[PDB]
């Protein structure tokens, strides 16, 4: 089976810039490669076939090159409507897709606004306790949220949810630490620790349960 | 114009069955190879199955072989996907697509039909208000816990409060239930002297909750 | 006339489906090549295309197709000289489009009858 690798899940670009998206096949596929663009809520749209043929009506700023195992999808000058996910696909043999590369807009770094919430008493009645750490309006996307209960880092019970790039190009993210209510009640200090390019040192939000 | 319209997606339990249909217009249906492609919630694309003009040749991706059957009825311009022994990882938007030969690219796509396989039955959310742990502003939130299927809609103060609202994307728990949080930042004068409420609607379970913070 | 449609139909179906199975990545030509009707089935518009792809295809099936369509041709009717694309991809698209439109013509005429 022919594996298609798009190394970058996300790429930051600026309107007016050249964009190079790479795709490599585990074996020779010759020129038998296709590129698709997908916007949220729509099916993928064919852009390039046979590695470099632009499909009918596709804008001329989009192009593809390569032959063999290494392929490049190129936008010569990024336009705002080009913010999307791009997928390669080989048809040398049974169809396989690369994993996608999301284009997003680069902007100035922006510090997160961070809020931390204790489990509400109604939830504790049911036997669970969710500690909620909410981060709003940061850039860039890559961020590190670390949970410490009485000083020990947690490596289980943690679900993360990141937004899509919002209207002013910043991101939001939630991290929730869930445990049993008895387990919650056995500990005192809950901290959500944020590491990020916009923060010169780690931002610590915490609360003491016994308050 | 070429049109493909899928139908038949629904909620099912693991081990269940479901039948998808795609009705095509605007071209001679029997002249073309037809195929299914699915897209899972993490947005990876996976080709599913392919059928030649008159059904003599079919290909299947390994993940569905011996469970799914592609077929077509040329008289009705209809493509089918019979899905048996469904599993949770079959959850996806299933797209009907048209091709020239059996191994090619996908120039025409339908809009997709959502198939959800989950051991959870439809489940109403539990709504937990999250009050602040002084300032210029304060942050209030609501944990919308354990619902299925997606989505919920969250609003604040019956929709009068829209400024400073931030509703995060839902995450799927191992139980098959989804959760999300919603928060709002208000001027500190407005709290705690005023009452704030988050209104959660879960269409699929036909439930509405208002929880004061 | 129903007789020739039924004779041709398995030949046409097999040629199309075998091409879909054997050939990968054939692009859409978007061309009309075969004129189905004249109103009877239009052998003289269809025949030259099959004569032109005979060296590129299964000569045995093509010969059967030609012998059937010759029965539906006025001897006076002249045949266009067909230009087969030289480029490999255009040539496969050309053949594929002939097989698709021949299939469609027979299915159309059959619904007529």
């Amino acid at each position: 089976e022919i594996v298609m690798t798009q190394t970058h899940k996300f790429m930051s670009t600026s309107v007016g810039d050249r964009v190079n998206i790479t795709c490599k096949a585990s074996q020779d596929v010759g020129a038998a490669l296709a590129w698709y663009q997908q916007k949220p809520g729509q099916a993928p749209k064919l852009l390039i076939y046979w590695a470099s043929n632009r499909a009918t009506g596709v804008p001329s700023r989009f192009s593809g090159s390569g032959s063999g195992t290494d392929f490049t999808f190129t936008i010569s000058s990024l336009e705002p409507e080009d913010v999307a996910v791009y997928y390669c696909q080989q048809f040398s043999s049974y169809h396989t897709f690369g994993g996608g590369t999301k284009l997003e807009i680069k902007r100035n770094d922006a510090q997160p606004a961070v809020y931390l919430f204790q489990p509400s008493p109604d939830q504790l009645h049911t036997g669970s306790a969710s500690v909620v750490c909410l981060l709003n309006s940061f850039y860039p996307k890559d961020i590190n949220v670390k949970w410490k209960v009485d000083g020990v880092i947690q490596d289980t019970g943690i679900q993360e949810s990141v937004t899509e790039q919002d209207k002013d190009s910043t991101y939001s993210l939630s991290s929730t630490l869930t445990m049993s209510s008895t387990e919650y009640l056995s500990h005192e200090l809950y901290s959500c620790e944020i590491t990020h390019k916009s923060l010169p040192s780690t931002l610590i939000k915490s609360f003491q349960r016994s308050e | 114009e070429v049109q493909l319209v899928e139908s038949g997606g629904d909620l099912v339990k693991p081990g269940g069955s479901l039948r998808l249909s795609c009705v095509a217009s605007g071209f001679t249906f029997s002249s073309y190879v037809m195929s299914w492609v699915r897209q899972i919630p993490e947005k990876r694309l996976e080709w599913v199955a392919t059928i030649s003009s008159f059904g003599s040749y079919t290909y299947y991706v390994d993940a569905v072989k011996g469970r799914f059957t592609i077929s077509r009825d040329n008289a009705k311009n209809t493509l089918y996907l019979q899905m048996n022994s469904l599993r949770a990882e079959d959850t996806a938007i299933y797209y009907c697509t048209r091709q020239t030969t059996m191994i090619a690219w996908f120039a025409y796509w339908g809009q997709g039909t959502l198939v959800t396989v989950s051991s959870a039955s439809t489940t109403a959310p539990s709504v937990f208000p999250l009050a602040p742990s002084s300032g210029s502003t304060v942050a209030l939130a609501c944990l919308v816990s354990g619902y299925f299927p997606e989505p919920v809609t969250v609003s604040w103060n019956s929709g009068s409060l829209t400024s400073g609202v931030h509703t995060f994307p839902s995450v799927l728990q191992s139980s098959g239930l989804h959760s999300l949080s919603s928060m709002v930042t208000v001027p500190s004068s407005r709290w705690p002297s005023e009452t704030f409420t988050c209104n959660v609607v879960h269409p699929a379970s036909n439930t509405k909750v208002d929880k004061p913070v | 006339v129903r007789k020739i449609i039924l004779e041709l139909q398995p030949l046409s179906r097999g040629l199309l489906e075998d091409y879909q199975k054997k050939e990968t990545g054939v692009p859409e030509s978007n061309r009309t090549l075969l004129l189905c009707l004249t109103p009877r089935l239009n052998s003289s518009a269809i025949l030259p295309y099959f004569r032109a792809i005979r060296p590129l295809s299964d000569k045995n099936i093509i010969d059967k197709i030609i012998e059937q369509l010759d029965k539906l041709k006025f001897q006076h009717e002249p045949e266009t000289e067909i230009s087969v694309p030289a480029d490999t991809f255009e040539c496969k698209s050309f053949i594929l489009t002939i097989l698709q439109q021949f299939s469609a013509c027979l299915e159309s005429v059959f619904k007529s009858l």
